[PDB]
Order: structure tokens, then C-alpha cells, then sequence
């Protein structure tokens, strides 16, 4: 039969890669959340927090 | 002389705000100076009526 294969939507991946890094990461801090077991400094202006 | 030569080759700055939280305020302040007198008034009124036991028992 046909050769074994797996399939990827490259264009949708490049578009999500554009949107996430260029827009999702820049949303106001109220849209974000802190992961289940990660600790961030209390100073919300630090790089570690952002 | 050649090969690499084509390119090129403090004390105290005294910050203050550091890694703590944000701060807020409000202006509805200060009943509290009255209780310091409430407390020490009512404290006297205790002793005043302990005396009113003694001054009736002594009769």
C-alpha cells in the first residue's frame, strides 16, 4: 500500500506561532495566570514576573 | 601587529525600591483614640463598684 506518513498543517502552525508570540504574550497581566507549582517575585514590574 | 587588528579590541549607585509588593491608601480614619478613654473609664467603674461592695459590707 501507500508509504507510511504523518501530516502537519504548516501554515496554521506558522500563523499561531505569529499570533502567540506577537499578541498573546503582550496581553495585559489580568489575562495571564501563574502555573500550578511556579513562584514569581511579588514585584509585578520585574522580568521574572513578566 | 596583524590578523586580529582588523576589527577592534565602581562604588555605590544606591537604589531604594527593591523586590516588594505594591501599596494602596484610604481616608476614613481614627475613631480609636476614644476607646483608649472608654477602656480606662470603664476600668475605673469596675473598681468603683468593688468599693460599693466593701462600703456596704462594712455597715
Amino acid at each position: 500500500g501507500n508509504v507510511y506518513a504523518m501530516e502537519i498543517n504548516l501554515q496554521a502552525n506558522l500563523w499561531k506561532s505569529f499570533l502567540y508570540s506577537n499578541v498573546a504574550l503582550y496581553l495585559p497581566d489580568s489575562y495571564k495566570y501563574t502555573p500550578a507549582n511556579v513562584t514569581l517575585p511579588a514585584n509585578t514590574n520585574t522580568y521574572e514576573y513578566m | 601587529a596583524a590578523a586580529a587588528m582588523t576589527a577592534t579590541r565602581m562604588p555605590s549607585s544606591g537604589s531604594s525600591p527593591s523586590v516588594p509588593s505594591s501599596i494602596i491608601a484610604e481616608e476614613k480614619l481614627l475613631a480609636l483614640l476614644a476607646e483608649l478613654e472608654a477602656l480606662s473609664r470603664q476600668l475605673a467603674a469596675l473598681t468603683q463598684q468593688v468599693s460599693e461592695l466593701r462600703e456596704q459590707q462594712q455597715q
